[PDB]
DNA sequence: GTGTAATCTACTGACATCAGAGTTCTTAGA
DNA sequence: TCTAAGAACTCTGATGTCAGTAGATTACACT
């Protein structure tokens, strides 16, 4: 959806901006409706969310007698929903405004923390914004500097922070915005560090097996002079197997309206595997892993096979 | 006493013994409530708390001096509200008393 | 730790004198059989310690003495019998009130040990050089009255 | 050992005092 | 008797200030009090202790119902309900005047307490309470139908209920249809729909391995439910097929379990209600007697007893099924008359496997006389000639009587039952073998 | 230590008049300092770790409360999970009137004995049932010679505190600005594990710092199936995970009691309390209705069992940083299964870093979840900060989108700026250069929420209202940058806005 | 049978997470 | 001349997960 806003590097200087979500982890449009087993009508069920006090089933009325609480150590404290709104942190506007800039080094790979990615663009038919924002991002293309920005989609929603990371394509400048953690979203643990290898030995023959694995099972093959490899398995171009599988069932149960469900249609595995020539290359380097490394047991667990035929 | 029955109270603060305030009320049978709904008569507080500020911000309720109820207990008879017995009043009471108090 | 320690010290007391702080520190954390194996290391060494009444009163030992569990109550009364000569009349009065409760106890072996306590109290608190203190005199009356 | 480990909440790494933009 | 000085101190632990530490006294105090009065024997002292335990101003059930809001006293509520489960067994129907207030303690504990380890004994105690007072005048004032509406309602949210508590809700619910059918008279069909719909979902689901305790709880409760409210193929042939093929799913060692509660519950259901499954005995017949006989080999003794008791009811029903049917079943009889005879005539195995096969032959005379009277005498004559040598081990002490000749008597009595004529010349032998049992 | 063990912490203040009512200034007070510390670490521990245990004890007071070894000690609070009513018990003793409130009750300046005080605290920790990971005592006394005038009194303490350390209870100290001097080398030298004004440690107990702190725990464990046969066990750990205001517990108005949301499902026509078996699931398409059971809306969406299947290798440059799915999770070995598989994993880590390579995998965190596709990027540790490990070594799971995720975005074309318009920008950008660090910001809502919650909890006077750090400090942006917004307004666009 | 192991399978606290439902805003709009 | 269809965000509720606790079940074993 369109969202109109104003990119603001300092108190006086604002530029018109209108961002679009670009990656979103996508969910199916129609939910599974709930229906009576014999009538097949979607409104013969009413969902009573009834309440109980535990003093022999005194039933409450939510419109008069139920007040939300939070929890504070060994005890409960009552708020009012109507008084959290009196004290709640309220954003002063539907803001977007830069806090400052710093190197690509300040922002490592791991930490990125978002639900979505924005692409954050000069407003439609603003030719002053077009020159100003093309200047902004062309002045980030060369310094390895990145922006850090307060954001908020709309009023009442939570304020937000993070990295507005530039990139370039021949037809437009990229500057994506992504959320970064606050100090309490970040977890620090000293995982026992592995270069102290004296009890978990990486010996010469083990290393000299792996040395061939990771070249041998390459997907990317150098069949090029662009310095771009064949891209033999373009996973971002594959359609989601979750929705292929859903519509495939809705098809089968539509055309055969009382019959049981089919297996996974085989071409979905043939797509979702990475098989062809790479498996013909792999088998020998894998065969020397089986001996140079140990493979001590793991248990198994069962299914409807725990009481199913033959 | 049989007078404060049918009249519901919130003892939102004390500090005079707060937990004994409602116990004195209990031998007068005044209907004790821990958190004032839109049903209640009035709210009683020995001092301010943030919940009392919430009830200054949300005008809907009648907010009462500590000593007034102790006086009604000492009179052995409910004393109706002289102006200082309140420390804030609701819009229903204020529009009632824009007539019958001076402004 | 306690199961292993019980099996050494049952046969050799001196090593317990290192670990007696650990045994007293862990004593309220166990329940069931381990509680007896823990107290039994006290029994292997109770004639050594000083301050043992405060140390033993620090854990709820008078309540530990009332768990109906025949093994525990026997060794528990056996702690009483070995620390017996070193108490002042003040703590013994406190400690004797729950021992005197056992006169109805069903275990013939447990009741015999309690009579061995009471038989010692009579003999050593009969006619002190001063009759004058209520704590020493109450103990003689109360020990006599249950020996009856 | 001591140098990074908070006295309010042991084993966990010391929470540094919030920062922000400051040139 | 120290029971009252003990109960007096229990009420002090409820009112002590260290509510966390006082529970440890209160628990072990009950753990001592419960020893004193299960130990007792004198009828007068025992009577005192019952009405000290069940006291009205004092005593155990008042301590439960007055401590019921605390979370510290769980350990006391478990132990007091475990103790009452013993005391109600010790005393049997002598508990009558207190029995209603035991019920009210169980349902109050069950609703108000969050912990499954308290909900379990509260359910267990209702199982034994309902089960012992079955015949009683009290059984109306239990409010036995309101109780069904109460514990049936828990299923509308069953997903929340922990696995082992959901055994006992079904052990209970099915038993309400055993003990007082008249108040259940319309509810039984919805409870069938519930027991089946759940057990289908639990057995047949492709996404999750079965919750064995919940599956066993269905089969146990169901075995009580079929005792009244019958479902056998003369009427409701579809639901009675469904019940039967779920019993096959349970009974078949389709892959081996490392705990036997599921087959064990399935076998009891089959043994008591094979009369419900009349036709289906003869559909699946080999796989039935193969699997049932496979369970006679098994090393757990209560599983072996559940196995042995299932075969008898199965063969007895199969014998009726052709006591009044035509020649069609010569194929089935040729399987029985061959196969377990091939066991009796060879096997080195235990007297249990042997004697259940001996039993089998005795039943089939009434089937067999329909096709040929001149096999009936020979299936008697030969059994007598076996008895005339099975007594004749010549004082073989400690081995030969141990299970064996009562099965020859039991089976000769049934080839005898079906003969119309009598070989008078074997009356002396027959009676000598009867004397040899005495 | 192991996962479950609680932190447990007991606070043990000198009630002696010579420190208790004492000041060199007027502006603080050592008892008012210690009590502030105890209230403030305790309000930290309430927000951050309600699971961990606190107690507080006064020694040398004149009226007593103990299990045994009674003389001149008062356990104000035994060991318990922390909450409001305990913070209200400490609040009563604070301040100029507070140092009289305490005197009406427990009484001040009497003789005391550390070997008995250390006995008391020992019994306390013993009396509790929970598993404890760290056992710590905090000394709030200034009395640098703790009246060891009798050396045969003092040797009891030193031996008893040997016994504390021997039983693996720890003990810790703070000195409290004794007039003229304090020196640990006189005494306390052997009780703790050159001369001081007041401890540089003590200000850390006034940080008032708030977050949940949740200890190292797995998300799940999985088998990295290299093919049909070779497997290694790996963990899956959550290095970055957005926190939320804690779930609110619905209450009954008239008593504040908690109440059970007790939902049922009821037939619109009739009394049927419909069981889960009574009802199916469904869709509408093409004006017809499709019907499936409550088993199969979750038999659909199955593909695989819990594991990680290897899909071959890529260049790290082709894993484009513009398309990002959900927060990255760590992968680290686990000998809990597949013993010695750490030997393979470690070689795999080491050699990928030489190849400049990622492994690609298909990932299912559970049964009945579809596979996503994930790049295993390899990782290397910056211990250079005196072994403060800013980065653990292992792999990152970085997730990759599929076609459906990459949403269409409208048409636009331009390449508009001149070298002067970039050239002026290259100045402003270099004037606004700072250093971001990951921990440099805090959530304005979630931090404010706790301050509101405390005001309500203690019945404070005011919400603390501590202003957030996400707003740009615009006057500094006016001044550091300076007037250079006019370079856009003059050189780049017309004066009409 | 009777009694003592060893050990599987449960339940709970706690933490993440998909889904599902409540809520404010754009375009197409009589 | 305006009334729903399509977004968007937060919040609530269930399901599955892990670690740790402890009970009851099931083997093991007696000359």
């Amino acid at each position: 959806i369109h969202w109109p806003c104003r990119l603001t590097i300092g108190s006086n200087l604002s530029i018109r901006i209108a961002a679009y979500k670009s990656i979103l982890q996508e969910r199916v449009k129609k939910t599974w409706t709930v229906v009576d087993a014999k009538t097949l009508k979607k409104e013969d069920i009413q969902k009573e969310t009834v309440y109980c006090l535990n003093d022999d089933d005194e039933t409450e009325v939510l419109k008069e007698d139920i007040i939300q609480g939070f929890r504070y150590g060994s005890d409960i404290v009552p708020f009012s929903k109507v008084d959290e709104e009196q004290m709640k942190y309220k954003s002063e506007g539907k803001c977007f405004s830069v806090l400052g800039f710093c190197k690509s080094s300040q922002v490592q790979r791991r930490f990125f923390m978002g639900n979505q990615v924005l692409k954050v663009f000069a407003a439609r038919d603003d030719e002053a914004a077009a020159v100003a924002l093309s200047s902004l991002i062309h002045a980030l293309d060369d310094l390895d500097m990145v922006a850090i920005v307060r954001y908020a989609y709309d009023k009442r929603a939570n304020p937000q922070v993070g990295v507005a990371f530039p990139h370039i394509k021949h037809n437009y400048e990229c500057l994506v915005y992504v959320q970064l953690p606050f100090m309490e979203d970040l977890r620090q643990y000293m995982f026992s560090s592995l270069k102290n290898s004296k009890k978990y030995a990486p010996t010469e023959a083990q290393l000299n097996a792996v040395d061939a694995l990771i070249d041998s099972m390459s997907l990317a093959k150098k069949d090029e002079k662009t310095d771009t490899l064949e891209d033999l398995f373009p996973t971002t171009k594959i359609p989601n197997p979750r929705f292929q599988r859903l519509f495939q069932c809705l098809l089968h149960r539509a055309l055969h309206p009382r019959e049981p469900l089919p297996p996974i249609q085989q071409h979905i595995w043939n797509m979702l595997n990475p098989p062809a020539e790479v498996t013909t290359k792999s088998q020998i380097p894998l065969s020397k892993i089986k001996t140079l490394f140990p493979l001590i047991e793991a248990k198994k667990k069962d299914q409807v096979t725990a009481q199913e035929i033959f | 006493s049989n007078i404060f029955e049918d009249v519901e109270f919130c003892v939102m603060s004390g500090t005079q013994p707060k937990p004994d305030l409602e116990n004195r009320i209990a031998e007068f049978g005044g209907y004790i409530v821990q958190n004032p709904g839109p049903d209640t008569y009035c709210v009683i507080a020995g001092s301010e708390n943030i919940r009392v500020k919430n009830i200054i911000l949300s005008n809907k309720h009648d907010v009462v001096k500590p000593a007034w109820l102790l006086e009604c207990f000492k009179t052995k008879s409910f004393v109706p509200w002289q102006p200082r017995f309140m420390i804030h009043m609701c819009p229903s009471t204020k529009e009632h008393f824009a007539r019958e108090y001076d402004c | 730790f306690i199961v292993c320690l019980n099996k050494v010290t049952k046969s050799f007391p001196p090593l317990a004198d290192r670990f007696m702080n650990a045994v007293f520190f862990l004593l309220p954390k166990f329940h069931g059989v381990l509680k007896t194996l823990c107290l039994e290391v006290v029994l292997c060494r109770v004639e050594g310690m000083t301050e043992l009444y405060f140390q033993l009163k620090s854990k709820d030992f008078v309540q530990v003495m009332r768990h109906r569990d025949d093994e525990r109550q026997k060794v528990c009364l056996d702690i009483i019998y070995k620390m017996m000569p070193k108490l002042k009349p003040v703590e013994l009065r406190e400690l004797l009130n729950p021992v005197v409760e056992f006169v109805s106890h069903p275990s013939t072996t447990c009741r015999e040990q309690m009579y061995n306590i009471l038989m010692w109290i009579h003999d050593n608190y009969r006619d002190p050089e001063s009759e004058t203190d209520n704590d020493s005199q109450e103990i003689f009356k109360l020990a006599k009255d249950v020996l009856i | 050992r001591c140098p990074g480990e908070s006295l309010i909440n042991p084993g966990f790494k010391s929470k540094k005092p919030a920062g922000g933009v400051d040139f | 008797a120290g029971v009252r000085c003990s109960l007096l101190r229990l009420q002090e632990t409820l009112s002590a200030a260290d509510r966390c530490g006082a529970a440890l006294a209160g628990h072990q105090l009950i753990r001592g009090l419960g020893q004193e009065c299960v130990l007792s024997s004198s009828p007068a002292v025992l009577a005192l202790q019952t009405s000290l335990v069940f006291s009205r101003d004092f005593g155990l059930l008042v301590f439960v119902r007055k401590s019921l809001n605390s979370i510290e006293f769980r350990e006391c509520r478990e132990e007091i309900l475990k103790f009452l489960c013993i005391f109600l067994e010790k005393m049997g129907q002598k508990i009558a005047p207190y029995s209603v207030e035991i019920k009210n303690t169980c349902t109050s504990v069950y609703t108000k307490d969050r912990a499954a380890k308290c909900k379990i004994p509260a359910l267990d105690l209702l199982i034994k309470l309902l089960q012992t007072f079955r015949s009683s005048r009290l059984m109306d004032e239990f409010k036995i139908g309101e109780l069904f509406s109460k514990f049936y309602g828990e299923l509308a949210l069953k997903k929340k209920i922990p696995d082992t508590v959901l055994e006992k809700v079904y052990e209970l619910l099915g038993l309400l249809g055993e003990v007082h059918p008249s108040e259940m008279i319309n509810n039984a069909e919805n409870l069938f729909r519930a027991f089946l719909g759940e057990l289908k979902t639990q057995m047949t689901s492709a996404v999750r391995e079965p919750k064995l305790p919940v599956l066993a709880g269905c089969l146990k409760g169901l075995s009580s439910l079929l005792c009244n409210f019958t479902k056998s193929m003369e009427e409701d042939p579809q639901t009675s097929r469904e019940i039967f093929n779920f019993v096959l799913k349970a009974i078949r060692p389709q892959i081996d379990l490392k705990r036997y509660a599921v087959p064990s519950a399935g076998l009891r259901l089959f043994a008591l209600h094979a009369s419900q499954f009349s036709t289906c005995l003869l559909d699946n017949y080999v796989s039935l007697f193969e699997v049932l006989l496979k369970w006679c080999a098994h090393t757990n003794v209560e599983l072996k007893k559940a196995a042995l008791s299932a075969l008898e009811s199965f063969l007895k029903q199969v014998s009726n099924m052709v006591a009044k049917n035509a020649e069609m079943h010569k194929n089935k009889l040729q399987y029985f008359m061959e196969q377990f005879y091939g066991i009796i005539r060879n096997v080195d195995s235990n007297n249990k496997e042997l004697s259940i096969a001996i039993r089998g032959y005795g039943l089939f005379a009434g089937p067999c006389k329909v096709i040929n009277a001149k096999d009936v005498d020979f299936m008697y004559v030969e059994l007598i000639q076996r008895c005339k040598q099975m007594f004749l081990t010549q004082t073989d002490t400690g081995d030969d009587r141990v299970y064996q000749m009562p099965s020859f008597l039991q089976s000769v009595a049934s080839v005898l039952l079906y003969l119309d004529t009598v070989p008078e010349v074997y009356t002396p032998v027959l009676e000598h073998l009867v004397v040899m049992q005495i | 230590y192991k996962y479950s063990g609680r932190d447990s912490l007991i606070f043990l203040v000198d009630a002696s008049k010579a420190m208790f009512e004492s000041q060199s200034e007027d502006e603080l007070t050592p008892f008012d300092m210690s009590i502030q510390c105890i209230q403030s670490v305790y309000i930290s521990k309430i927000i951050s770790s309600d699971r961990d245990l606190l107690a507080v004890v006064f020694y040398g007071t004149e009226k007593d409360k103990n299990s045994v070894n009674f003389k001149n000690i008062y356990v104000l609070q035994e060991l318990d999970n922390p909450g409001a009513k305990r913070i209200l018990e400490l609040d009563q003793f604070k301040g100029q009137q507070g140092q009289k409130r305490f005197q009406d009750m427990m009484g001040h300046g009497s003789d005391y004995s550390l070997s008995e005080v250390l006995w008391v605290c020992a019994n306390l920790f013993s009396d509790v049932q929970f598993k404890m990971s760290h056992k710590r005592i905090m000394l709030f006394t200034n009395e640098d010679n703790p009246h060891g005038n009798d050396s045969a009194k003092a040797s009891r303490a030193r031996t008893k505190a040997g016994d504390l350390r021997d039983t693996g209870i720890f003990l810790d100290l703070m000195h409290l600005k004794k007039p003229g001097g304090f020196d640990i080398s006189l005494f306390y030298r052997d009780i703790i594990s050159v001369h001081f004004e007041e401890s540089s440690k003590l200000e850390d107990l006034l940080r008032k710092v708030r977050a949940k702190e949740t200890r190292k725990r797995a998300l799940s464990r999985l088998k990295l199936k290299l093919n049909k046969d070779i497997v290694i066990s790996v963990g899956i750990y959550n290095l970055v995970q957005k926190a939320l205001k804690p779930p609110p517990i619905k209450l009954y108005r008239e008593t504040n009691e908690p109440v059970k949301t007790k939902t049922r499902t009821f037939n619109t026509s009739t009394g049927g309390l419909l069981l889960p078996s009574d009802t199916k699931r469904s869709q509408i398409y093409g004006s017809r209705q499709i019907i499936l059971e409550k088993e199969e809306t979750e038999e659909l969406k199955r593909f695989d069992d819990p594991g990680l299947m290897l899909m071959g290798f890529k260049p790290l440059v082709l894993l484009k940083k513009h398309h990002y799915l959900r927060p990255s999770l760590f992968v680290y070995p686990e000998e809990s299964l597949v013993i010695g598989s750490s030997t393979l994993f470690s070689a795999l880590l080491i050699k990928c870093l030489e190849k400049e390579v990622a492994a690609l995998c298909r990932y299912t965190p559970r049964r009945n979840i579809p596979p996503y596709f994930v790049a295993l990027v390899p990782q290397e540790e910056e211990l250079d900060d005196q072994k403060i490990q800013v980065t653990p070594p292992g792999f990152q799971l970085v997730f990759l989108p599929f076609a459906d995720d990459k949403r269409k975005m409208p048409f636009t074309e331009k390449i508009m700026a001149t070298p002067e318009q970039v050239g002026k920008m290259k100045a402003i950008v270099e004037k606004l250069r700072f250093t971001y660090r990951s921990d440099s910001f805090e959530n304005p809502v979630l931090q404010q929420h706790f301050r509101n919650l405390e005001a309500l909890a203690l019945d404070l006077m005011e919400p603390e209202q501590a202003v957030d750090l996400t707003l740009p400090k615009v006057e500094a942006m006016n001044k550091r940058l300076g007037s250079l917004v006019d370079e856009f307004k003059e050189l780049v666009y017309p004066p009409d806005y």
